[PDB]
């Protein structure tokens, strides 16, 4: 009946992360999380919260958390918060206008760029409608720009919905790629179970 | 109805000191935060100190770590940054910026309300 | 069949409003990304606004707060809402569709936008009196807006014309000059006639240039 | 704000001639968010290469791309007459940037100007205002100096200069220069002179009229 630290070193000490349309998602639960020494630490040059202090975080208990981890390009960083449009946040990951909860981010040249090119890490770059707060589109479908149907061929009009970022050591920090955590804190009508320290 | 009020910018000589202030009012709460970024001539704009409001946490680059000490007087509202030992290399137009969020950030694009900057130059 | 038609530019003074249209065909403007892209007279190109399929739109800093961005899905057109005109919104306005990574394939031809204070007012049509080969034109003067157009004996003389681009005077009127240079044998044997048209004022000038 | 800068501003060459134009980025860029536009005069732009280095459909194989980070190229290998245009990198950033833009002109042996002088007409006259017109014809290159001359009195101030297009036919210029005054002021003087300075001119052209003959 003891109680363990919070995994938060799988979600963000993990060896690879997901495309961002293909986001991660890890449900935290039934541990002791101590926020302010990942808030104190220096490498996450992003760490902003909403609405509540990060600080203040170690004196709340939640039913559950969520990590969601995925990889965008540096300019693309400040999309990842409440109230933003763009490529990044129309298409991709979308936070809702009343999130309260905790975006991180940090520079993963080192990590993510390759000689070549990452052409693993990918974004959608078509999509006929924005995603839904917390929504994850996977779909491979050839997307429709005309008024003639694609039947699952590319050409005038039919394109493939998804791109590779391509990620080289040679690009500036704005299309550098940068690890994200976003951190969802729930409250249900059940027992907390992560609490901090 | 956010505003930015700066001052305190200058000419100063190389070792010498300066204390610039950001006026921020307009906020609903405290879960906001203010950072000084600075844009020499020819690069870019870049942040050198962060201040989380509500938290009272600051942060610093590494470049002015042991230079620089940003604060805050909650009786009028305003954001301090006091630069010692100023170099020539700091020689920039410093802006204030105020992101609607606790914590911090190095993307300019990640805060909305800017300051009009105010002028530091260091003599050489 | 895939090709965009803008329309609606034309004269408005400085502080009035103008709304461009962009009417799609075999593209739907509701799928795509779609920009308008403007060009000032004899300077680059410049980007003004960009709408997603999602609805998301963005602008240039030039144009922030006064000009808006829409369409009509059902009739497939694109619209640019232009208030609080200034002098230097005075360009070319094209619309594009935006592929992104591929590029902005499709290209519309342009609608013009004129801002300025200046009245409608038709040219004055002087000759240019010639005096081996001898040079003979017309000026046309104190015009606006653009543009005019000048033919010479009716469009069967072609060759060795030269007409010039305007120059916007400090009054705010238009000049140019339109010359053509013909073999001195054939000045007393043939005339020659410049054909100005400017229709904004709906001015039609048929100028004989005799020698003097 | 991502800043991009074109070189040269006008590049000079002979068809077949082979060309390079640049495009300089001043932030390190993927490849995939750099293109290239042609707009030849008085028609719309039309996209060239896209991703630095794929030709848009029914682009010919003489057009090519490359680059990285930085440094764009656009390469002409043998350039045909209707190539000769300004052509536009774009980069794909927080909003589509263009750059300022290259043209490419076509290089010819000189060409010196045929230089005619037009008094104001006595329609105008009877206006009030009198328009005097120097027209350079036919020359090469674009470069020239159009000095108005009153009395020998070197006019600055009151003259514009216009220059067509490269002529399709022999890649010349022409060049109109008007000095306007009042029907007051140019009864004022008795000799009008443009003076035309010019690289396939050995020495300076005058051609001048006397008032009222
Ligand atoms: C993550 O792992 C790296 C080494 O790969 C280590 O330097 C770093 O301290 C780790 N982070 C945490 C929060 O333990």
């Amino acid at each position: 009946h003891h109680t363990n630290l919070c995994p938060f070193d799988e979600v963000f000490n993990a060896t690879r992360f997901a495309s961002v349309y293909a986001w991660n998602r890890k449900r935290i639960s039934n541990c002791v999380a101590d926020y302010s020494v990942l808030y104190n630490f220096a490498p996450f040059f992003a760490f902003k919260c909403y609405g509540v202090s990060p600080t203040k975080l170690n004196d709340l208990c939640f039913t559950n958390v969520y990590a969601d981890s995925f990889v965008i390009r540096g300019n693309e960083v400040s999309q990842i918060a409440p109230g933003q449009t763009g490529n990044i946040a129309d298409y991709n990951y979308k936070l809702p206008d009343d999130f309260t909860g905790c975006v991180i981010a940090w520079n993963s040249n080192k990590l993510d760029s390759k000689v070549g090119g990452n052409y693993n890490y990918r974004y959608r770059l078509f999509r006929k409608s924005n995603l839904k707060p917390f929504e994850r589109d996977i779909s491979t479908e050839i997307y429709q720009a005309g008024n003639k149907p694609c039947n699952g061929v590319a050409g005038v009009n039919c394109y493939f919905p998804l791109q590779s970022y391509g990620f080289r050591p040679t690009y500036g920090v704005g299309h550098q790629p940068y690890r994200v955590v976003v951190l969802s804190f729930e409250l249900l009508h059940a027992p907390a179970t992560v609490c901090g320290k | 109805q956010v505003q930015l009020v700066e001052s305190g910018g200058g000419l100063v000589q190389p070792g010498g000191s300066l204390r610039l202030s950001c006026a921020a009012s307009g906020f609903t709460n405290d879960f906001y935060s203010i950072a000084w970024f600075r844009q020499a001539p020819g690069k870019e704009r870049e942040g050198v100190s962060w201040l989380s409001v509500s938290d009272n946490t600051p942060t610093y680059v590494d470049s002015v770590k042991d230079r620089f000490t940003i604060s805050r007087h909650n009786a009028n509202n305003t954001v301090y940054l006091q630069m010692n030992m100023l170099k020539p290399e700091d020689t920039a137009i410093y802006y204030c910026a105020a992101g609607r969020f606790a914590g911090r950030d190095t993307w300019p694009s990640s805060y909305d309300y800017w300051g009009q900057g105010t002028q530091v130059t260091v003599s050489s | 069949e895939v090709q965009l038609l803008e329309s609606g530019g034309g004269l408005v003074q400085p502080g009035g409003s103008l709304r461009l249209s962009c009417a799609a065909s075999g593209l739907t403007v509701r799928s795509n990304y779609m920009n308008w892209v403007r060009q000032a007279p004899g300077k680059g190109l410049e980007w003004v606004s960009l709408i997603y399929s999602g609805g998301s739109t963005f602008y240039a800093d030039s144009v922030k707060g006064r000009f808006t961005i829409s369409r009509h899905d059902s009739k497939n057109t694109l619209y640019l809402q232009m208030n609080s005109l200034r002098a230097e919104d005075t360009a070319v306005y094209y619309c594009a569709r935006d592929l992104v990574v591929y590029g902005m394939d499709v290209w519309g031809q342009g609608t013009t936008v004129t801002v300025s204070s200046a009245s409608t007012k038709g040219p004055s049509v002087f000759p240019l009196a010639p005096s081996g080969t001898a040079a003979l034109g017309c000026l046309v003067k104190d015009y606006f807006p653009e543009p005019v157009t000048v033919s010479w004996n009716s469009g069967a003389l072609t060759s060795g014309v030269h007409t010039f681009p305007a120059v916007l005077q400090s009054s705010g009127l238009y000049s140019l000059s339109s010359v053509v240079t013909v073999p001195s044998s054939s000045l007393g044997t043939q005339t020659y006639i410049c054909n100005v048209n400017h229709k904004p004022s709906n001015t039609k000038v048929d100028k004989k240039v005799e020698p003097k | 704000d991502i800043q991009m800068t074109q070189s040269p501003g006008t590049l000079s060459l002979s068809p077949g001639e082979r060309a390079t134009l640049s495009c300089r980025a001043s932030q390190s860029v993927s490849s995939s968010s750099l293109a290239w536009y042609q707009q030849k005069h008085g028609q719309a732009p039309r996209l060239l290469i896209y991703g630095t280095s794929s030709r848009a459909t029914g682009i010919p194989d003489r057009f090519s791309g490359s680059g990285s980070g930085t440094d764009f190229t656009l390469t002409i290998s043998g350039l045909e007459p209707e190539d000769f245009a300004v052509y536009y990198c774009q980069q794909y950033g927080s909003s589509p940037l263009f750059g300022g833009g290259t043209k490419v002109e076509i290089k010819r042996t000189v060409a010196a100007p045929s230089v005619f002088i037009f008094p104001p007409s006595d329609e105008q006259l009877k206006s009030g205002t009198a328009s005097v017109v120097c027209l350079l014809n036919n020359f090469y290159p674009r470069e020239a100096k159009v000095q108005w001359k009153v009395d020998n009195a070197l006019q600055s101030g009151n003259s514009q200069e216009s220059v067509t297009e490269q002529d399709s036919k022999d890649s010349t210029y022409s060049l109109s220069s008007t000095l306007t005054l009042s029907k007051a002021d140019y009864e004022k003087h008795k000799v009008y002179a443009c003076e035309v300075t010019h690289q396939g001119l050995s020495s300076p052209v005058t051609k001048s009229f006397n008032r009222g003959e």
